[PDB]
């Protein structure tokens, strides 16, 4: 008795909602006034990883494309994306949100009909509408610049301090390592054999000034040495005579790798206590203005 | 109320004569951002025992290979009442692992893990890398747990400092005993439920 | 009731 | 034109196909004649030992 | 039946698409690798044998003598040849 | 250098 | 399962490959393993499953396995999609002698995986077992006349079987050639690039009954007299009711192909 | 003539001779200091 | 009394 | 459309005359390895007599 | 059963 009801909604959760590892929440059902939720005396909320591991036995997050029209179909009102859980009136012509309630018209290009309970005739052929995780394809409207390459600045503290504690032979191995692991995001993982890693590195040290490491080929096409560009100034920080400060990592494979195996030596002998983490930080912002990244400090 | 007793034991909320500032200020940036299933790792630690691994195996001894899933069966209460002094056990919590060695623990068993002849042998330094090296099947099966539960989380990096029942770095164990008492609160999980019960 | 040997600890 | 060459390539692939079951048919039975032959030569031989 | 599999592979390739590694068994022992080198090692070499005096039959209709005579084999040979510095010559 | 050719130079050189 | 098996398998020593084995394989991995798949082109009736498995568990060692099935999947799709008139087509192609052996042999297989494989067919063959039993049928009887009229009951079992499996039931590493064969065939047949059209329905379908379970059936089951003796059984090991059910699926994938002919 | 398999069959002796050669100096050496 | 119970 | 489906056709069956050689080719090694195992055992059973 | 086992063992 009155619970038959519910355990076939809680029956509807459990296979057409995103899944347990993407999000989870703290209770399956909500109560329906202010004066019942002040008598659970129990938090209401969801965690959100929009990125999640997908667990072995469980589907993957599938793709879906609209073609060459390139109209994401979208409520007007509250601009929530298509679901599974919207209502479908007048034969699928309109479909009411079912966050804001608003009916909604249906494009042309999204015309189907309808079965005899009321979804659409579709509904499994189109993974959107029985997966509560999907993955669209946007299209030019919702860039404004055109998509940035994976990107990594090193910033390394190579004061005495650091040098004595082994941070700076640490963190040098654990670049090196896991640049040269070939999981590197960006790195073609489709297999066709051409030269197009194209991952962004920088490598900035930092002491009582700020040091940038200039890693770029000759214009020659020799092999050049890298150097080490001493920028004492940390008050106003700006850009040394280079504009190989930022390379791209696979024209620059053997550049990088051996300037990390430099950058332990080079600072061995420093005997400077002080550190200028802050100006370095912005340091690192000055290289990337134009494309971005990631500083791993 | 069991993990909510874990975490007034967790560094996030034990007196400040116990946990510096800076070690409560980033046990509060992980509890805000991560996964709910590494925070209830953090609040209530697994513990695993090591010194009776050829007791918990089947009659094939099932190759240990993560193919098949490297066989952990036994998840450890957390009181003081189950360690034995001829033991080894295993603490995770999500940020590092404590690996807990009894005086009374069996030579055979030291040269099979660390490869030392006595308990004296072994320092927490290096003998988190010592463990596997000597290859015998004992103490293989110790690497085994350690990379199993190392892996079984999204990262690989999860620090093993080992500790032997006399040095001073076994309090950082005995307090990651959630039912037992620890220098924060003197409760066990029997008296917090009592605590909460007449409160309620 | 419970007393001082028989509530220490066994460790 | 297309689908004149491109029929008469797909008919020779279809000559290819039914002859190449044909000797999958014989190369089995030749393995048949084979093996029961092994069945007396093994017998023969576990009795001389 | 032959539909019944026609149907049933229709069907499954047609649900929505799983996460599934491909991590394969580390039973492999070590010898199981080594003559997986030695069988390398033995065809480059009998693959030389069939160039110089003409015995290679090919495994494909066009790869001729020259489409197998690459750069690329021309490196395997040198490697097929001073393979016994650092192979431990007692083994392949 | 001084020609590495055996298994073992490799081994006790690196 | 003994000590040597346990040793090789987890141990931090014996997983690196050694230098020999490092710098061969790095001149079969330069240009997407075209001085690799060139060479088993280049290969001869056994010589090609010999360099198959040396290929194929070289890249275990690796852990390269998903780079050699997606190379060798493409450039065999367009090997075969682009020499006309042929012949008969001189020591077949590299796709199905890569797949029956990746998952049909003790050194690529999970026990897991295998012990899945076994749970699923042995009611299979225990019926086929059954009518050898019952209706007293001799060895030679059942060599004579073909097997879809002897294991009639038999083989309308392994449909019922398949029947209620899925694809989620299989484990993840059938599935996921499974689904590398299915994107890579489907990509090379829209050369200009989804429906999953009947190609990949049709290579999907014979991977799953004479690569995966038709090779399963050829595998699973006075000192030099007995040694002999024992060789003779390891090799002869069908006590041949077992063989005809394995010929019963190679002859029944013939009519799996004419049905998606059709 | 040498082709192919028999210039393997080279290295691995001359390759062996030289291993052979280092071991039996390195006794010989002993043995006449000895 | 209770060493055939608890034991 | 006329042609897309009769790509769709050959497409299918240029892969049954490689599933159908591949049973020819992997089974005639088959009869390379038997023979020279028949070989090998009339020569023993010969020495055993 | 544990208890009373225990209370014989610190004593």
């Amino acid at each position: 008795s009155t619970g038959s009801a519910a355990q076939q909604v809680l029956q509807e959760i459990q296979q057409f909602n995103s899944p347990r590892y993407f999000t989870r929440a703290s209770v399956a059902r909500v109560p329906h006034s202010s004066s019942l939720q002040q008598k659970l005396h129990l938090p209401i909320g969801l965690f959100i990883r929009p990125l999640a591991p997908i667990r072995p036995g469980s589907p993957t997050v599938p793709s879906v494309n609209f073609g060459n029209c390139g109209v994401v179909v979208r409520c007007k009102r509250c601009r929530t994306y298509i679901n599974p859980f919207v209502h479908w009136e007048a034969h699928g012509r309109r479909w009411s949100c079912n966050l804001c309630g608003y009916v909604n018209d249906t494009p042309q290009f999204y015309m189907r009909g309808l079965d005899e309970k009321g979804k659409r005739e579709d509904r499994f052929e189109r993974a959107e509408l029985s997966m509560g995780s999907v993955e669209f394809v946007a299209p030019a409207d919702y860039m404004i610049r055109p998509p940035q390459p994976p990107a990594y600045l090193f910033l390394i503290d190579v004061s005495a301090t650091a040098v004595a504690s082994g941070l700076v032979e640490s963190a040098c191995a654990g670049i090196r390592a896991a640049l040269t692991s070939g999981k590197l995001p960006g790195c073609t993982d489709s297999g066709a054999g051409r030269g197009d890693s194209r991952t962004m590195v920088g490598i900035v040290t930092y002491d009582s000034a700020v040091h940038f490491y200039a890693l770029g080929s000759a214009s020659g096409g020799g092999k050049r040495r890298p150097q080490v560009l001493v920028m004492p100034e940390i008050d106003d920080v700006f850009l040394p005579l280079s504009d190989d400060l930022f390379v791209n990592f696979a024209e620059n494979r053997d550049a990088v790798l051996e300037a990390l195996d430099t950058i332990p030596s080079l600072w061995r002998s420093n005997g400077c206590i002080d550190n200028c983490m802050g100006s370095a930080v912005k340091a690192a912002l000055l290289v990337m203005k134009h494309v971005g990244g990631k500083i791993l400090l | 109320a069991l993990f909510i007793l874990g975490v007034l034991k967790s560094n996030a909320f034990r007196p400040v004569k116990e946990v510096s500032t800076d070690k409560r200020v980033f046990s509060w940036s992980r509890l805000l951002a991560l996964p709910v299933d590494r925070i209830c790792a953090y609040v209530h630690p697994r513990m695993l025992p090591l010194h009776n691994l050829s007791n918990f195996g089947g009659p094939s001894d099932r190759v240990l290979d993560g193919q098949e899933e490297v066989i952990l069966p036994p998840a450890l209460r957390l009181t003081a009442e189950e360690m034995t002094q001829d033991g080894a056990y295993l603490l995770e919590n999500g940020e590092e692992m404590l690996l807990w060695i009894g005086r009374s623990i069996s030579p055979q068993w030291l040269a099979s893990v660390f490869g030392a002849h006595s308990l004296d042998c072994v320092h927490p330094d290096v003998a988190a890398a010592s463990i596997g090296d000597s290859q015998d099947p004992v103490g293989l099966r110790v690497r085994a747990v350690v990379q199993s539960v190392q892996g079984e989380h999204l990262c690989n990096a999860m620090r093993l400092l080992v500790i032997r029942q006399g040095d001073p770095s076994e309090q950082k164990f005995f307090a990651q005993l959630m039912e037992d008492r620890v220098p924060s609160l003197l409760l066990t999980f029997a008296e917090f439920l009592q605590k909460v019960d007449m409160r309620s | 009731q419970e007393l001082r040997v028989s509530r220490m600890s066994l460790m | 034109e297309e689908v004149e060459r491109y029929l008469e390539e797909n008919r020779k692939l279809r000559l290819h196909l039914d002859a190449a079951n044909g000797e999958v048919a014989a190369m089995s039975t030749v393995h048949i004649r084979q093996e029961k032959m092994l069945d007396q030569l093994t017998s023969t031989l576990a009795a001389a030992e | 039946a032959g539909k019944e599999i026609v149907d049933w592979c229709a069907l499954q390739l047609k649900l929505p698409r799983l996460e599934s590694p491909l991590k394969f068994s580390s039973a492999v022992l070590r010898k199981a690798a080594d003559e997986a080198t030695g069988e390398f090692l033995q065809y480059i070499l009998r693959l030389d044998r069939d160039m110089r005096e003409g015995t290679f039959q090919s495994g494909t209709p066009g790869l001729t003598e020259r489409d197998v005579a690459t750069p690329a084999y021309e490196e395997l040979l040198e490697f097929a040849i001073r393979a016994s510095t650092y192979e431990d010559p007692a083994s392949e | 250098e001084a020609a590495l050719r055996n298994v073992e130079e490799q081994f006790l050189a690196q | 399962e003994n000590l040597p098996t346990l040793m090789s398998i987890l141990s931090p020593l014996q997983k690196v490959p050694k230098a020999v084995c490092r710098r061969l394989w790095n001149l079969l991995s330069d240009n997407n393993f075209i001085p690799l798949l060139t060479l088993l082109k280049a290969s001869d009736g056994d010589q090609r499953r010999r360099l198959v498995a040396a290929a194929c568990n070289l890249a275990n060692s690796f852990s390269a396995v998903p780079d050699l099935a997606y190379h060798l999947f493409r450039y065999e799709l367009k090997w075969v999609g682009h020499l006309p008139a042929s012949l008969f087509l001189h020591s077949s192609s590299l796709l199905f002698p890569f797949l029956s052996f990746v998952t049909s042999s003790k050194e690529m297989l999970l026990p897991g995986d295998l012990s899945w494989l076994h749970q699923v067919m042995d009611p299979v063959l225990a019926a086929a077992d059954s009518i050898v039993a019952s209706e007293h049928l001799s060895a030679d009887q059942i060599l004579r006349e073909t097997p879809a009229k002897l294991f009639r009951p038999a083989g309308s079992l392994f449909l019922e079987r398949l029947k209620r499996l899925s694809l989620a039931d299989f484990p993840c590493t059938f599935r996921g050639l499974l689904y590398l064969l299915a994107d890579a065939v489907d990509a090379q047949l829209r050369e200009s690039p989804h429906h999953v059209t009947s190609s990949a329905i049709a290579t999907c379908a014979e991977t799953l009954i004479c690569c995966f379970f038709g090779n399963f059936i050829l595998r699973y089951a006075d000192l030099v007299g007995l040694r002999r003796m024992r060789e003779i059984a390891e090799r002869s090991r069908v006590p041949p009711t077992y063989g005809a059910m394995d010929k019963l699926l190679r002859q029944m994938a013939s009519f799996c192909w004419e049905a998606v002919s059709s | 003539r040498r082709y192919g398999p028999e210039l393997a069959h080279a290295f691995s002796s001359l390759s062996d001779e030289n291993k052979y050669l280092k071991v039996k100096l390195q006794s010989s050496q002993r043995a006449e200091v000895r | 009394d209770s060493a055939l119970r608890r034991r």
